[PDB]
Order: C-alpha cells, then sequence, then structure tokens
C-alpha cells in the first residue's frame, strides 16, 4: 500500500515537454525583434 | 522441442497405457513401432514424442517406474505394450503398502538413482528439451513418495525448464483407501514447492461425464482413461501441429499464473456426446463453447459457480474463424462479468490449430485457474485433522522413520495455500 | 450462469463514451478547459508585472545617465 | 530505389506471406522465382528491383529477413509452396519461443539471435545502390516480437543511423484480447518503439473483422483475410515508388508531412473500395464516392473514432484512373464538411499522390476488380484513446503486481515497470497539450 501511495505521487507530477507558455514566449520576443529589423512598419 | 514423460505407480502405468495409445493412433506409429501415416504433417514433428530407432522404427520417451512389476507385466501383455523400450523399466521386489514414508524414504532412495540415469540418459539426448509431464495419483503409495521425490530431484538438477503434472486425487465421496488424508497432504506439500503446474482429476466427476453426458450403461476404467488420454493429448497439439496461432507450455504458464502458489488448473475437453445424440446435432463454435463452460463438462467436484476465474485458457484445433472464437470470449466475459477476477481486464486466452483430433472436424482443450479449487483442500485438511488428532495410524509412519514436525509443517502449508485462494477469492480494487 | 441466445453472439459495436476504461480521460478534459482558463490569466499578470519591472528599470537608467551628464 | 522488409514472429510471417504473394503476383514473378519466357520481350524494365534482385540468371530473390525464435512458421514457409523462392539463409529460426515474455526475449533470448539477424541485415545492406529505408512488420502483444523487435530496432538504429524505420504495427483490440498479459507487453514494446522509429502504423484485428462483416458479406473470417487486405495496403503506399503518376511520393515524404514533433508519430489508416465482387456492378466507384468512404470510421482498420478528436494532417495515395481536378474537387468537399475538423495550427492539412497502376486482383482473393483506388494514412489525436485503455489496464493488473514475479525471475528489474509507466504518462501529456487551442490569448 504504501509503495502504489509512492507511485501514484510521483505519477501525478509528471511534466511534459511542450508547452503553449514556452512558444508564447519566444514569440513575443520574436515579435519585437521582427519589429527591430523591419524597415517599414510591422 | 521434445518433452520427456514419467508415469509412476498403477493408475499412471494406466493411464499412460491409453494415452500413448492415442498418440500413436493420431500419428499411425503401428503396435510394431513403424510408421504408416498418410500425410507428411503426421512425419514433420514427430520427434516431439518420439525417438528413431534404425530401419523405420520409433520408441516413445517415456520412464516406467513402480515397486511391484505386476502392473509392467500387464502393461507389457497389453495391445500397444511391445512399443515401450525393455531398459525403461524399473521395478523392485516389495510393494508400496499404501504408505507415503516408505515410498519416499525406504525402497525410494533405493531405487530412485536408476530412474535419475534413465531420466538424465532421455533428457541429454534432445536436441533442445521441453518440459517433463508426470501421471500419478496423490492417494496411492509409490505414485506419492516416489513421484514427489523423483520430481524434488528433477527439479533440482533441470531448474530452467517446466514441470508440469497430471495427478488423480481422492474422491471425497468415492475412498478406495483408509489412509488417503496422510497420502494426499504430503503428496501436496511437495508438490506445491516443486511444481510449476498441476491438474487434477477426480474420478467422479469421469462418472459423472460417462453417466450424463455419454449415458454408458456399464463404464469402466478404460472409459477415464481414454477421456484423460484425449485431454493429456490435447494441450501440446499446438506444440507439433501447425496452426494460425501458434502456443506453447511456457505461454500457457505465463498466461494463466499471476502469482507463483497459484498454479493448481481445472481442465475440460468440450466435444462429448452420446452416440445416438450425434446424428441430431452439428459441431459448431457456439456449441463446443457452450459445453466448454458448462461445469457438467469439468472434471473436479468444486463447482465453478461458487468462486471466480483468475484467469483461463482455451485451444483450438480444427479449420475455423478467428473472429468467432474472440466474440465468443468476449460474450461470455460480459454476460457472466461477476463470476470473472475484476482487477484482470481480460481473463481468458486463445489459441488456434489446423489439425483436429481424428475423427473429429473441431475440437478444444481448456484449462482454467478458478479459487473453488480450495473447496478439495479444505476437505482433506479436516480429515487430516480428524486423523491426526488422535494418531489414528500414525506407528506405521513413525516406524518407517518420519519425524511428527513434517505432518504439521505439511497441515501448516496446505492451510495457507487455502488462505491465499481465499484471499484472492474476496479481493476488491478498494 | 448463462451464453444467451444465439442471435445475441454477436459483436457490440464500439462505443468510447460508455466504454469504462476512459472515464478518467474525459475528467481529465473537463478539468483541463478550466485549467486553461486560470493559465491564460496567469500568463496575463506576468506578462503585466514584467512591463512595470521594465518601466522601474528604464527610470533608473534615466536617472543614472542624466547625474553622469551633469557631472562635466 | 530499393527497401528492405523485416518480419518478426507469427503474425509478421503470416502478413509476409500475403505480402510477397501480392508483390509476385503484380510485377509477375512465378512462385519458383522466374518469368515467363514472352515477358522477356518489351521494353527495358526494372521496377521489381525495389523489392527483388536478379542473380544474372534470371531468377528474382527478395530484399527481406524473416525473424521468429519457434520453429513451426518458419518450417511451414520452408516446406510450403514458394520454397525455391526465398534464400535459406534469408529464413532465421531459433529453438524456443519468448512464452509472452517481453523481458525473455529482450534479456535472455534474443541476445543469442541478434547478432545472426545484424549479419543478414548488412549482407542486404551491401547489394543496394540506393537504400530508401526499413520496413518492419511485428505484433507488440507477444514476447519475441515485441523484446526482440525492439533489440534489434535499437542495434540497427545505431549501426546505420539516420536511415529510416517505417513500422507496421498489431495492437490489442479494445474488447477482442487473446492473451492475459497483453498490456506488459504493449507497454514496454512502446517505451522502447518511442525513441527508435520515425512512424508507426496501428492496426487492430477488431476493425478489419468489423469490415470483413459490413462490405464483404464473410460470416467467419481468418486471418488470411486480414493478411490480405494488409498486403494491399502496403502495396498501395509503396506503388507511389514503383510506377509512372501525376504526382510522387518517396519514402521520406510520409515522414516529412506527417510528424509535426518528433514523439507525435503514431498514424491512423484507411482503404476505400472495400467492396464484394456481385455489389460492385450495379453501382458507379467515382472518386468523390470513395474520398466520402475513406472518412467514415466504419471504414479505418483502427478502432478509434476520429469525430471524438483534430486531425493534423492526411496524405491521401490515389492508385488507378484518376484525373488531379477530381481530387482536388473531392478535398474541398471534406474541407467543406462541419464533422471533419482540423487544428488550428495546420491550415494546409493535406498531401496528395496519384499513381497510374490500378490494384491488383489475387486468384483466391475476396475483393471485387476495380480500376481506382484511394489509401490514407493520418495523424490524429484521437489515438490518445487507445493508449489510456492500455494503460489503465496496467494500473489495474500491476495494482497487485498479478503477474511481475515472471518477469523479475526472466531478467528485468522491477524498476522497469515504473519507467515505462510514466513515459506512457509523459506521451498521454503530449498529446492533451498539442490538443490545446491556441486561440484566447488575450
Ligand atoms: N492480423 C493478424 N494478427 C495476428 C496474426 N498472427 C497473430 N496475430 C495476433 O498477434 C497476437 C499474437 O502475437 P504473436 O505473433 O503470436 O506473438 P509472437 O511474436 O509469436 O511472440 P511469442 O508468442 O513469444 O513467440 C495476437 O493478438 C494475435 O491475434 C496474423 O497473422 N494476422
Ligand atoms: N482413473 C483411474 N484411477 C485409478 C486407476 N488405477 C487405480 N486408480 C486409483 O488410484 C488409487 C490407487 O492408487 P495406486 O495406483 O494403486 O497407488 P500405488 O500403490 O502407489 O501405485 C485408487 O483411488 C484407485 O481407484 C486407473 O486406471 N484409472
Ligand atoms: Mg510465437
Amino acid at each position: 500500500a504504501e509503495e502504489n501511495l509512492k507511485l501514484l505521487h510521483r505519477l501525478e507530477n509528471v511534466k511534459p515537454v511542450y508547452r503553449l507558455e514556452k512558444w508564447e514566449m519566444e514569440r513575443d520576443e520574436n515579435e519585437i525583434l521582427v519589429d527591430r529589423i523591419s524597415r517599414y512598419p510591422y | 522441442r521434445e518433452i520427456v514423460c514419467v508415469q509412476a505407480g498403477q493408475c499412471g502405468n494406466q493411464i499412460g497405457s491409453k494415452f500413448w495409445e492415442v498418440i500413436s493412433d493420431e500419428h499411425g506409429v503401428d503396435p510394431t513401432g513403424t510408421y504408416q501415416g498418410d500425410s507428411d504433417l503426421q512425419l514433420e514433428r514427430i520427434n516431439v514424442y518420439f525417438d528413431e530407432a534404425t530401419g523405420g522404427r520409433y520408441v516413445p520417451r517415456s520412464v516406467l517406474i513402480d515397486l511391484e512389476p505386476g502392473t509392467m507385466d500387464s502393461v507389457r501383455a497389453g495391445p500397444y505394450g511391445q512399443i515401450f523400450r525393455p531398459d525403461n523399466f524399473i521395478f523392485g521386489q516389495s510393494g508400496a503398502g499404501n504408505n507415503w514414508a516408505k515410498g519416499h524414504y525406504t525402497e525410494g532412495a533405493e531405487l530412485i538413482d536408476s530412474v535419475l540415469d534413465v531420466c538424465c540418459k532421455e533428457a541429454e539426448s534432445c536436441d533442445c528439451l521441453q518440459g517433463f509431464q508426470i501421471c500419478h495419483s496423490l492417494g496411492g503409495g509409490t505414485g506419492s513418495g516416489m513421484g514427489t521425490l523423483l520430481i524434488s530431484k528433477l527439479r533440482e538438477q533441470y531448474p530452467d525448464r517446466i514441470m508440469m503434472t497430471f495427478s488423480i486425487i481422492p474422491s471425497p465421496k468415492v475412498s478406495d483407501t483408509v489412509v488417503e488424508p496422510y497420502n494426499t497432504t504430503l503428496s501436496v506439500h511437495q508438490l506445491v514447492e516443486n511444481s510449476d503446474e498441476s491438474m487434477c482429476i477426480d474420478n467422479e466427476a469421469l462418472y459423472d461425464i460417462c453417466f450424463r453426458t455419454l449415458k454408458l450403461t456399464t463404464p469402466t476404467f478404460g472409459d477415464l482413461n481414454h477421456l484423460v488420454s484425449a485431454v493429456v493429448s490435447g494441450v501440446t497439439c499446438c506444440l507439433r501441429f501447425p496452426g494460425q496461432l501458434n502456443s506453447d507450455l511456457r505461454k500457457l504458464a505465463v498466461n494463466l499464473v499471476p502469482f507463483p502458489r497459484l498454479h493448481f488448473f481445472m481442465m475440460g475437453f468440450a466435444p462429448l456426446t452420446s452416440r445416438g445424440s450425434q446424428q441430431y446435432r452439428g459441431l459448431s463454435v457456439p456449441e463446443l463453447t457452450q459445453q466448454m463452460f458448462d461445469a457438467k463438462n469439468m472434471m473436479q467436484a468444486a463447482d465453478p459457480r461458487h468462486g471466480r476465474y483468475l484467469t483461463a485458457s482455451a485451444l483450438f484445433r480444427g479449420r475455423m474463424s478467428t473472429k468467432e472464437v474472440d466474440e465468443q470470449m468476449l460474450n461470455v466475459q460480459n454476460k457472466n462479468s461477476s463470476y470473472f477476477i475484476e482487477w484482470i481486464p481480460n481473463n481468458i486466452k486463445s489459441s488456434v490449430c489446423d489439425i483436429p483430433p481424428k475423427g473429429l472436424k473441431m475440437a478444444v482443450t481448456f484449462i482454467g485457474n478458478n479459487t473453488c479449487i480450495q473447496e478439495m483442500f479444505r476437505r482433506v485438511g479436516e480429515q487430516f485433522t480428524l486423523m491426526f488428532r488422535r494418531k489414528a495410524f500414525l506407528h506405521w509412519y513413525t516406524g518407517e522413520g518420519m519425524d511428527e514436525m513434517e505432518f504439521t509443517e505439511a497441515e501448516s502449508n496446505m492451510n495457507d495455500l487455502v488462505s491465499e485462494y481465499q484471499q484472492y477469492q474476496d479481493a476488491t480494487i478498494e | 450462469f448463462t451464453l444467451g441466445p444465439l442471435q445475441d453472439q454477436s459483436l457490440p459495436p464500439y462505443n468510447d463514451l460508455e466504454d469504462p476504461y476512459l472515464a478518467p480521460y474525459w475528467a481529465r478534459r473537463e478539468m483541463l478547459i478550466r485549467e486553461t482558463a486560470e493559465r491564460r490569466e496567469e500568463m496575463r499578470r506576468q506578462k503585466r508585472l514584467e512591463q512595470h519591472r521594465r518601466e522601474v528599470a528604464r527610470r533608473r537608467f534615466e536617472e543614472r545617465r542624466q547625474r553622469e551628464l551633469e557631472e562635466l | 530505389r530499393e527497401a528492405i522488409c523485416i518480419h518478426i514472429g507469427q503474425a509478421g510471417c503470416q502478413v509476409g506471406n500475403a505480402c510477397w504473394e501480392l508483390f509476385c503476383l503484380e510485377h509477375g514473378i512465378q512462385p519458383d522465382g522466374a518469368m515467363p519466357s514472352d515477358k522477356t520481350i518489351g521494353v527495358e524494365d526494372d521496377a521489381f528491383n525495389t523489392f527483388f534482385s536478379e542473380t544474372g540468371a534470371g531468377k528474382h530473390v527478395p530484399r527481406a529477413v524473416f525473424l521468429d525464435l519457434e520453429p513451426t512458421v518458419v518450417d511451414e514457409v520452408r516446406t510450403g509452396t514458394y520454397r525455391q523462392l526465398f534464400h535459406p539463409e534469408q529464413l532465421i529460426s531459433g529453438k524456443e519461443d519468448a512464452a509472452n515474455n517481453y523481458a525473455r526475449g529482450h534479456y535472455t533470448i534474443g541476445k543469442e539471435i541478434v547478432d545472426l539477424c545484424l549479419d543478414r541485415i548488412r549482407k542486404l545492406a551491401d547489394n543496394c545502390t540506393g537504400l530508401q529505408g526499413f520496413l518492419v512488420y511485428h505484433a507488440v502483444g507477444g514476447g519475441t516480437g515485441s523484446g526482440l523487435g525492439a533489440l534489434l530496432l535499437e542495434r540497427l538504429s545505431v549501426d546505420y543511423g539516420k536511415k529510416s524505420k517505417l513500422g507496421y504495427t498489431v495492437y490489442p483490440s479494445p474488447q477482442v484480447s487473446t492473451a492475459v498479459v497483453e498490456p506488459y507487453n504493449s507497454v514496454l514494446s512502446t517505451h522502447s518503439l518511442l525513441e527508435h522509429t520515425d512512424v508507426a502504423a496501428m492496426l487492430d484485428n477488431e476493425a478489419i473483422y468489423d469490415l470483413t462483416r459490413r462490405n464483404l458479406d464473410i460470416e467467419r473470417p481468418t486471418y488470411t483475410n486480414l493478411n490480405r487486405l494488409i498486403g494491399q495496403v502496403v502495396s498501395s503506399l509503396t506503388a507511389s515508388l514503383r510506377f509512372d503518376g501525376a504526382l510522387n511520393v518517396d519514402l521520406t515524404e510520409f515522414q516529412t508531412n506527417l510528424v509535426p514533433y518528433p514523439r507525435i508519430h503514431f498514424v491512423l489508416t484507411s482503404y476505400a473500395p472495400v467492396i464484394s465482387a456481385e455489389k460492385a456492378y450495379h453501382e458507379q466507384l467515382s472518386v468523390s464516392e470513395i474520398s466520402n468512404a475513406v472518412f467514415e470510421p466504419a471504414s479505418m482498420m483502427t478502432k478509434c473514432d476520429p469525430r471524438h478528436g483534430k486531425y493534423m494532417a492526411c496524405c491521401l495515395m490515389y492508385r488507378g484512373d484518376v484525373v488531379p481536378k477530381d481530387v482536388n474537387a473531392a478535398v474541398a468537399t471534406i474541407k467543406t464538411k462541419r464533422t471533419i475538423q482540423f487544428v488550428d495550427w495546420s491550415p494546409t492539412g493535406f498531401k496528395c499522390g496519384i499513381n497510374y497502376q490500378p490494384p491488383t486482383v489475387v486468384p483466391g482473393g475476396d475483393l471485387a476488380k476495380v480500376q481506382r483506388a484511394v489509401c490514407m494514412i493520418a495523424n490524429s489525436t484521437a489515438i490518445a484513446e487507445v493508449f489510456a485503455r492500455i494503460d489503465h489496464k496496467f494500473d489495474l493488473m500491476y495494482s497487485k503486481r498479478a503477474f511481475v514475479h515472471w518477469y523479475v525471475g526472466e531478467g528485468m528489474e522491477e524498476g522497469e515497470f515504473s519507467e515505462a509507466r510514466e513515459d506512457l504518462a509523459a506521451l498521454e501529456k503530449d498529446y492533451e497539450e498539442v490538443g490545446a487551442e491556441s486561440a484566447d490569448m488575450d
């Protein structure tokens, strides 16, 4: 019983690989990068 | 993948004669040993049970052991007796006396070495050895004691192979011997440690099969031994014929045994029907499936409706569709869901083989792991405790040399086996 | 213990809504919708605080630069 | 140009028999490896070369290996009708099976046989000049298919590296079942298969049984029917390398177009003109009708319902008499439908292929003869439902260590169960996260 509880606690806390937030921050950094490098308003 | 068979005692030698007759018939071997079959499918796996002797002959890989030669003279006098190799008959000069201690300690240790030499000579000749198969009664004297002694020695010498046993156990109503509880208890104690898979048969179930299903007016031991030889020869069919979904003894063990002590199984064979009725009903997968789960066709006195199935296996022989098998096993699991252990998502394994037994279009053999087997052991333990409290016949065993501590150990081990089955019967998800 | 009639021996069609082994999946989706909403709220809060810290740093830089210019 | 096929265990060898029967009959190679005396004349051709090599005396021999631990199925191929077609070295057989134990195949028994397999694959790869991938057929439900397939794919992935490996895999059906230990073997196989496969196609026997009951009129089907349908699918996918067409599709294009992220490589498969000979002559079978057919879940060869998820990419292969304008009209009509939905980050969802060779008819077959067919392999989030039921069955069984003593005795650490279960939990979370709408960020 105690081993099963430990494994369940471990399993409920697993982390995925891809994130919406990571893509979102990289996008809103690339946004200002593109605006800086562009020579016509964007 | 070669099997070595061992037949011990009167019951074992008698069942063995019919088994080797059935196997010789399906592969078309004459009682002189000559192959006379009519298809290459018969020859391509003859090695599995027969070794080839010079100029055509085949010899069966079996060891015969007994303490009095009366049975061996009877089997040598039988219609197929000549096929057996003369050097494979091992016998002593005095009987077991229905006593476990004599068979295990006094004449057992005297003869056992010659049996181990014969078993090693037979095993080392195979190019690849599969498990051993043993037939014996647990209620007798030389069968229980010397069979379990030899099983322990073979498990020491070949621990990586499979150990399979077919065993006859005393009926609760039809006793043939007064001291059956001692011999049965000590043998079950030895088997639960040594065995990998054990099948149990009640003579009462074979009588009920004959009277109710076959309506035989005057059955004889030849009929009971034919039913047993049929089921014994059926489990190995996928090892020795082609099929759409091959299976093997190790694969059966892996799918049937959830925990190592839970290796006691129920047996059944489906196409049983009286000679008058057979003209009225054709063979089909629904009819075989309906008979296969009917307790009337199951070979022990305990009834499945009082227990739950942990696992089951079905081996089908014949030209037939896989869809009907899959949908039948799903339908039986869905409609009777209360009789299947809920923490296993699928309890039935299926297997399909192209070649049916001779004279039948199709057949299936059923192996079942059901908790109702606990009822047999409880009955043996009650009769043992009634006899043991009063030292009813103990002086025979103590005079041979047994310490009383073995009886208390064997009783405790059987009680724990019954408890473990009872706990899994009443387990829940929570 | 009955196998039932022959006409009802066929394959039942698969319906994953009534599959007993997929209920945690549907429960997870029903939780996931609200989890996504609260994640969006947290994200906008973090963006606002990042803007605030950037503004404060800009003010500090302007003060330092004007002090460094006036010393000449 | 060339492709090598690897067949593992019972399902893989039996499906191989149907596949090689079809490839022989479509090219015209006799069962003894030769061709008729009048088929040599004509224009100089080599299309068979993708699957056969000639010695110079005109015998053909195939670029395949058959792997099994039990002899029976390979002895049946060795003693059957195609005895002279295969090279005896190609048929490799061990002594005893893996007994439904993944641990027995991977640790104890496959380690002795694996070096012969690698030596044979090396001997094949040395006799090629344009190898473009490995095709693998196996079942993940059995012991040797899972264990030896994983071990061999790991070794191939180290030795050959970047070369692509495409798998056709038979997964455990959602309610039809054959063995008790299927969840453990499927989870442990999938853990190794995640790292070492580029696209994995999933098949379930329950779907092909449903398809054979509804479209064909067969009340009692057997594995030869399912294997012939699988052979037709493989022939449709590989036809793009072998015959002329308007829009060809190289084997690298499937991997490039269907996989958006490196772990999201499991695809659904379906086939359109499954029809009987008696029904085929009363109805027309136009492009739009079979295109409409490929999207109903009753047409699929895997038991999943795509209406509970979103498609990310589809690859449609047309073979036979089809004109591109009809394909464009059909795809635009599908795109109009409201029960077909694509993830909003994949606006351009389709890849098309068009080949002129119509499908071949096999003498004992049950399909009718038809002038055109379409086959689809597609990536969809509905597949996450397939893993969740196996994972639930694993959790139910593992809570009581129901069979673990076999695996630990045969050589495996108990830790391997927890690692695989955690990796499949992360794969389920990946499919949950990828399916989240990008809209409403403000
Ligand atoms: N479609 C299809 N499925 C098959 C075929 N043969 C077996 N299967 C399925 O695959 C699973 C059994 O896997 P096997 O190939 O027998 O396992 P194995 O590779 O032999 O592994 P071992 O038993 O350890 O030797 C079951 O689900 C069968 O229904 C086949 O020819 N076609
Ligand atoms: N089914 C069956 N039971 C038998 C046969 N012969 C003996 N038995 C039973 O086995 C028990 C006797 O055991 P036995 O073989 O004599 O033991 P042994 O003296 O150690 O060989 C009794 O219950 C008999 O009824 C037989 O041919 N078939
Ligand atoms: Mg196998």
